[PDB]
Protein backbone atom coordinates (compact mmCIF):
# COMPACT_ATOMS: atom_id res chain seq x y z
CA UNK A 1 0.00 0.00 0.00
CA UNK A 2 -0.62 2.36 -1.55
CA UNK A 3 -3.77 4.45 -1.20
CA UNK A 4 -20.68 4.60 1.02
CA UNK A 5 -20.43 8.39 1.43
CA UNK A 6 -23.40 10.66 2.08
CA UNK A 7 -23.40 13.63 -0.35
CA UNK A 8 -22.19 16.99 0.88
CA UNK A 9 -24.88 19.74 0.81
CA UNK A 10 -23.93 23.09 -0.76
CA UNK A 11 -22.56 24.35 2.56
CA UNK A 12 -19.02 24.68 1.15
CA UNK A 13 -19.13 22.36 -1.90
CA UNK B 1 -2.76 28.59 15.80
CA UNK B 2 0.22 26.76 17.28
CA UNK B 3 0.88 27.98 20.82
CA UNK B 4 -1.97 25.90 22.17
CA UNK B 5 -1.07 23.00 19.88
CA UNK B 6 -1.38 19.42 21.07
CA UNK B 7 -3.73 20.24 23.96
CA UNK B 8 -7.16 18.72 23.26
CA UNK B 9 -10.27 20.72 24.34
CA UNK B 10 -12.09 17.61 25.59
CA UNK B 11 -9.13 15.99 27.32
CA UNK B 12 -6.00 17.92 28.36
CA UNK B 13 -7.85 21.21 28.76
CA UNK B 14 -10.28 19.53 31.18
CA UNK B 15 -7.70 17.27 32.83
CA UNK B 16 -9.42 14.18 31.41
CA UNK B 17 -7.55 11.25 29.91
CA UNK B 18 -8.59 9.08 27.00
CA UNK B 19 -9.00 5.29 27.30
CA UNK B 20 -5.57 4.30 25.98
CA UNK B 21 -3.12 7.18 26.46
CA UNK B 22 -1.72 5.53 29.62
CA UNK B 23 -0.42 2.75 27.35
CA UNK B 24 1.73 5.31 25.51
CA UNK B 25 3.05 6.95 28.68
CA UNK B 26 3.91 3.60 30.24
CA UNK B 27 6.09 2.68 27.25
CA UNK B 28 8.23 5.82 27.60
CA UNK B 29 11.15 4.04 29.34
CA UNK B 30 -6.72 0.62 10.72
CA UNK B 31 -6.41 -3.10 11.38
CA UNK B 32 -7.03 -4.41 14.91
CA UNK B 33 -7.83 -0.99 16.29
CA UNK B 34 -10.83 0.39 18.14
CA UNK B 35 -13.37 3.20 17.89
CA UNK B 36 -11.93 6.57 18.76
CA UNK B 37 -13.50 8.70 21.48
CA UNK B 38 -15.21 11.94 20.49
CA UNK B 39 -12.56 14.68 20.29
CA UNK B 40 -9.68 12.22 20.78
CA UNK B 41 -7.85 13.39 17.63
CA UNK B 42 -9.03 16.93 16.85
CA UNK B 43 -6.24 17.39 14.25
CA UNK B 44 -7.39 14.42 12.12
CA UNK B 45 -8.42 15.53 8.65
CA UNK B 46 -10.15 13.68 5.82
CA UNK B 47 -8.66 14.26 2.36
CA UNK B 48 -11.77 14.03 0.18
CA UNK B 49 -12.39 13.85 -3.57
CA UNK B 50 -14.95 16.11 -5.26
CA UNK B 51 -15.70 14.03 -8.39
CA UNK B 52 -16.60 10.59 -7.14
CA UNK B 53 -17.29 11.81 -3.58
CA UNK B 54 -14.63 9.57 -1.99
CA UNK B 55 -12.23 9.31 0.93
CA UNK B 56 -8.68 9.44 -0.44
CA UNK B 57 -6.39 9.72 2.59
CA UNK B 58 -6.05 10.99 6.13
CA UNK B 59 -4.16 14.20 6.91
CA UNK B 60 -3.58 16.49 9.87
CA UNK B 61 -4.23 20.06 10.97
CA UNK B 62 -1.01 21.86 11.96
CA UNK B 63 -2.43 25.39 12.00
CA UNK B 64 -5.56 27.36 11.09
CA UNK B 65 -4.61 27.30 7.42
CA UNK B 66 -2.16 24.41 6.91
CA UNK B 67 -2.78 20.71 6.49
CA UNK B 68 -0.02 18.07 6.40
CA UNK B 69 -0.23 14.86 4.38
CA UNK B 70 1.71 12.26 2.40
CA UNK B 71 2.80 13.26 -1.09
CA UNK B 72 1.64 9.91 -2.51
CA UNK B 73 -1.94 10.97 -1.78
CA UNK B 74 -1.55 13.77 -4.34
CA UNK B 75 0.96 12.36 -6.80
CA UNK B 76 1.64 8.76 -7.66
CA UNK B 77 2.34 8.27 -11.41
CA UNK B 78 2.43 4.45 -11.22
CA UNK B 79 -1.36 4.53 -10.60
CA UNK B 80 -2.03 7.59 -12.78
CA UNK B 81 -2.75 9.82 -9.76
CA UNK B 82 -1.93 13.52 -9.93
CA UNK B 83 -4.45 15.64 -8.03
CA UNK B 84 -4.60 19.42 -8.13
CA UNK B 85 -6.20 21.89 -5.68
CA UNK B 86 -9.55 21.87 -7.43
CA UNK B 87 -9.98 18.10 -7.37
CA UNK B 88 -10.01 17.98 -3.59
CA UNK B 89 -11.47 19.33 -0.37
CA UNK B 90 -10.69 18.71 3.31
CA UNK B 91 -13.19 17.75 5.97
CA UNK B 92 -12.12 18.69 9.50
CA UNK B 93 -13.76 17.80 12.82
CA UNK B 94 -15.15 14.41 11.79
CA UNK B 95 -15.88 11.22 13.70
CA UNK B 96 -18.34 9.44 11.37
CA UNK B 97 -16.79 8.18 8.15
CA UNK B 98 -19.70 8.46 5.69
CA UNK B 99 -22.01 10.95 7.36
CA UNK B 100 -21.91 14.68 6.67
CA UNK B 101 -21.69 15.81 10.31
CA UNK B 102 -23.92 18.91 10.34
CA UNK B 103 -22.89 21.62 12.84
CA UNK B 104 -19.69 19.72 13.72
CA UNK B 105 -17.43 19.22 10.69
CA UNK B 106 -16.06 22.01 8.51
CA UNK B 107 -15.12 21.76 4.83
CA UNK B 108 -12.32 23.73 3.25
CA UNK B 109 -11.03 24.27 -0.26
CA UNK B 110 -7.34 24.12 -1.14
CA UNK B 111 -5.53 27.26 -2.23
CA UNK B 112 -2.15 25.66 -2.95
CA UNK B 113 -0.49 22.24 -2.71
CA UNK B 114 3.23 21.85 -2.01
CA UNK B 115 4.93 18.50 -2.61
CA UNK B 116 8.50 17.96 -1.45
CA UNK B 117 10.76 18.64 -4.49
CA UNK B 118 12.80 15.50 -3.82
CA UNK B 119 9.82 13.19 -3.21
CA UNK B 120 10.92 9.76 -4.58
CA UNK B 121 7.81 8.07 -6.03
CA UNK B 122 9.90 6.12 -8.53
CA UNK B 123 11.52 3.92 -5.91
CA UNK B 124 10.75 3.95 -2.16
CA UNK B 125 8.54 7.01 -1.42
CA UNK B 126 11.48 8.78 0.21
CA UNK B 127 10.41 12.27 1.44
CA UNK B 128 6.72 11.29 1.25
CA UNK B 129 5.40 14.64 2.51
CA UNK B 130 3.13 17.42 1.25
CA UNK B 131 1.63 20.61 2.62
CA UNK B 132 -1.75 22.06 1.70
CA UNK B 133 -2.76 25.68 2.23
CA UNK B 134 -6.45 26.15 2.98
CA UNK B 135 -8.25 28.87 1.04
CA UNK B 136 -9.73 30.24 4.29
CA UNK B 137 -8.64 29.72 7.94
CA UNK B 138 -10.62 27.13 9.90
CA UNK B 139 -12.06 28.03 13.31
CA UNK B 140 -11.07 25.76 16.17
CA UNK B 141 -13.60 24.10 18.44
CA UNK B 142 -13.90 21.11 20.76
CA UNK B 143 -13.45 18.80 17.73
CA UNK B 144 -11.00 20.88 15.66
CA UNK B 145 -7.56 21.69 17.06
CA UNK B 146 -3.98 21.57 15.66
CA UNK B 147 -1.28 19.10 16.67
CA UNK B 148 2.31 20.17 17.42
CA UNK B 149 5.30 19.65 15.10
CA UNK B 150 8.28 18.20 17.02
CA UNK B 151 11.53 20.01 17.79
CA UNK B 152 15.02 18.41 17.88
CA UNK B 153 14.82 17.52 21.55
CA UNK B 154 11.29 16.09 21.43
CA UNK B 155 12.25 13.93 18.45
CA UNK B 156 15.42 12.78 20.21
CA UNK B 157 13.75 11.61 23.41
CA UNK B 158 10.52 10.24 21.97
CA UNK B 159 11.62 8.50 18.76
CA UNK B 160 12.99 5.36 20.40
CA UNK B 161 12.47 1.64 19.76
CA UNK B 162 9.74 0.30 22.01
CA UNK B 163 8.10 3.70 22.59
CA UNK B 164 4.49 3.66 21.46
CA UNK B 165 2.81 6.08 19.10
CA UNK B 166 -0.79 6.35 17.92
CA UNK B 167 -2.25 6.09 14.42
CA UNK B 168 -5.82 7.10 13.56
CA UNK B 169 -7.95 6.80 10.42
CA UNK B 170 -11.07 5.74 8.51
CA UNK B 171 -9.27 3.26 6.28
CA UNK B 172 -9.90 -0.42 5.74
CA UNK B 173 -10.20 -2.69 8.75
CA UNK B 174 -8.59 -5.54 6.88
CA UNK B 175 -6.20 -5.97 3.97
CA UNK B 176 -14.75 -3.64 5.44
CA UNK B 177 -14.87 0.07 6.25
CA UNK B 178 -15.39 1.39 9.83
CA UNK B 179 -18.43 3.43 10.83
CA UNK B 180 -16.30 5.83 12.89
CA UNK B 181 -12.66 6.92 13.34
CA UNK B 182 -10.38 4.05 14.41
CA UNK B 183 -7.28 4.25 16.62
CA UNK B 184 -4.35 1.89 17.26
CA UNK B 185 -1.24 2.36 19.43
CA UNK B 186 1.95 0.82 18.00
CA UNK B 187 5.55 0.53 19.24
CA UNK B 188 8.43 2.07 17.28
CA UNK B 189 10.68 -0.69 15.86
CA UNK B 190 14.50 -0.86 15.63
CA UNK B 191 15.91 0.25 12.27
CA UNK B 192 17.78 -3.06 11.63
CA UNK B 193 14.53 -4.97 12.10
CA UNK B 194 12.76 -2.57 9.71
CA UNK B 195 15.47 -3.02 7.04
CA UNK B 196 15.57 -6.81 7.42
CA UNK B 197 11.81 -7.13 6.84
CA UNK B 198 11.77 -5.82 3.29
CA UNK B 199 13.67 -5.69 -0.01
CA UNK B 200 12.82 -1.98 -0.33
CA UNK B 201 15.66 0.45 0.36
CA UNK B 202 14.67 2.39 3.48
CA UNK B 203 16.17 5.82 4.15
CA UNK B 204 16.74 8.04 7.21
CA UNK B 205 13.57 9.92 6.31
CA UNK B 206 11.47 6.91 7.37
CA UNK B 207 10.87 4.81 10.45
CA UNK B 208 8.74 1.71 10.89
CA UNK B 209 6.30 0.73 13.62
CA UNK B 210 4.31 -2.30 14.68
CA UNK B 211 4.37 -5.44 16.76
CA UNK B 212 6.80 -8.29 16.08
CA UNK B 213 5.32 -11.76 15.38
CA UNK B 214 6.29 -12.97 18.85
CA UNK B 215 4.82 -9.99 20.69
CA UNK B 216 1.28 -11.33 20.39
CA UNK B 217 -0.41 -7.97 19.80
CA UNK B 218 -1.35 -6.84 16.27
CA UNK B 219 -2.31 -3.62 14.48
CA UNK B 220 -1.44 -1.52 11.45
CA UNK B 221 -2.65 1.20 9.12
CA UNK B 222 -4.20 0.17 5.80
CA UNK B 223 -5.64 1.63 2.58
CA UNK B 224 -7.49 4.83 3.33
CA UNK B 225 -5.26 5.62 6.33
CA UNK B 226 -2.18 6.89 4.47
CA UNK B 227 -1.36 10.57 4.82
CA UNK B 228 -2.62 10.33 8.40
CA UNK B 229 -0.74 11.25 11.61
CA UNK B 230 1.44 9.11 13.86
CA UNK B 231 1.46 11.02 17.15
CA UNK B 232 3.04 10.73 20.57
CA UNK B 233 2.21 12.46 23.85
CA UNK B 234 5.18 14.16 25.41
CA UNK B 235 5.61 13.19 29.08
CA UNK B 236 7.39 16.53 29.70
CA UNK B 237 4.77 19.06 28.66
CA UNK B 238 1.73 16.85 27.98
CA UNK B 239 1.24 17.98 24.39
CA UNK B 240 0.65 15.71 21.41
CA UNK B 241 3.31 15.80 18.72
CA UNK B 242 3.14 14.43 15.20
CA UNK B 243 6.26 12.28 14.74
CA UNK B 244 5.23 10.56 11.51
CA UNK B 245 2.88 10.47 8.51
CA UNK B 246 1.39 7.11 7.48
CA UNK B 247 3.46 6.34 4.40
CA UNK B 248 3.71 2.81 2.98
CA UNK B 249 3.54 -0.81 3.95
CA UNK B 250 3.51 -4.21 2.31
CA UNK B 251 -0.09 -5.20 2.86
CA UNK B 252 -1.82 -4.47 6.18
CA UNK B 253 -1.07 -6.18 9.49
CA UNK B 254 1.02 -8.94 7.84
CA UNK B 255 3.23 -10.99 10.19
CA UNK B 256 6.87 -9.96 9.93
CA UNK B 257 5.97 -6.77 8.05
CA UNK B 258 5.85 -3.24 9.45
CA UNK B 259 4.15 0.01 8.56
CA UNK B 260 6.51 2.75 7.37
CA UNK B 261 6.16 6.40 8.27
CA UNK B 262 7.64 9.67 7.00
CA UNK B 263 10.08 11.04 9.59
CA UNK B 264 8.47 14.44 10.20
CA UNK B 265 11.32 16.03 12.14
CA UNK B 266 13.98 15.31 9.46
CA UNK B 267 11.83 17.19 6.96
CA UNK B 268 10.87 20.01 9.33
CA UNK B 269 13.16 22.57 7.68
CA UNK B 270 11.31 22.05 4.41
CA UNK B 271 8.01 22.55 6.25
CA UNK B 272 9.14 25.81 7.91
CA UNK B 273 10.62 27.06 4.64
CA UNK B 274 7.33 26.55 2.77
CA UNK B 275 5.22 28.18 5.46
CA UNK B 276 7.72 31.04 5.79
CA UNK B 277 7.57 31.91 2.09
CA UNK B 278 4.03 31.07 1.04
Amino acid sequence: RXLDYEPIPEEAA
Amino acid sequence: GGADCGLRPLFEKKSLEDKTERELLESYIIVEGSDAEIGMSPWQVMLFRKSPQELLCGASLISDRWVLTAAHCLLYPPWDKNFTENDLLVRIGKHSRTRYERNIEKISMLEKIYIHPRYNWRENLDRDIALMKLKKPVAFSDYIHPVCLPDRETAASLLQAGYKGRVTGWGNLKEGQPSVLQVVNLPIVERPVCKDSTRIRITDNMFCAGYKPDEGKRGDACEGDSGGPFVMKSPFNNRWYQMGIVSWGEGCDRDGKYGFYTHVFRLKKWIQKVIDQF
